[PDB]
């Protein structure tokens, strides 16, 4: 965190105080996909041919 | 106000597209934090007498 403050302030030394920094955010652990499972295909064959 | 969160929340493509806009939101972080820090300077000025 100290070196991240150094990165933010673009200075090799940081004075006493409190400094903002890029916020933290828990990343998505995995992925979820929810389609309505449906059998029939779309009649693109009838559309085209 | 977290700049990158407001404009380009949860998007890496958007985040890259904002760094090409220079450092506008650095000032926006600076200005509001400048406002927020002054708020303490307000209350301490009137009540911590
Ligand atoms: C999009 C589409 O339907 N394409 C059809 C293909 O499915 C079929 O195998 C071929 C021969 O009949 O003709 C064309
Ligand atoms: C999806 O599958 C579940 C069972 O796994 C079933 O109850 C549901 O009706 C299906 N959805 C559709 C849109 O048919």
């Amino acid at each position: 965190p100290l070196s991240e403050t150094k990165c933010t302030l673009k200075s090799f030394t940081v004075e006493k105080g409190i400094y903002q920094t890029s916020n933290f955010r828990v990343q998505p652990t995995e992925s979820i996909v929810r389609f309505p499972n449906i059998t029939n295909l779309c009649p693109f064959g009838e559309v085209f041919n | 106000v977290d700049c990158t969160m407001y404009i380009c929340g949860d998007s890496t493509e958007c985040s890259n597209l904002l760094l090409q806009y220079g450092s506008f939101c650095t000032q926006l972080n600076r200005a509001l934090t400048g406002i927020a820090v002054e708020q303490d300077k307000n209350t301490q000025e009137v009540f911590a007498q």
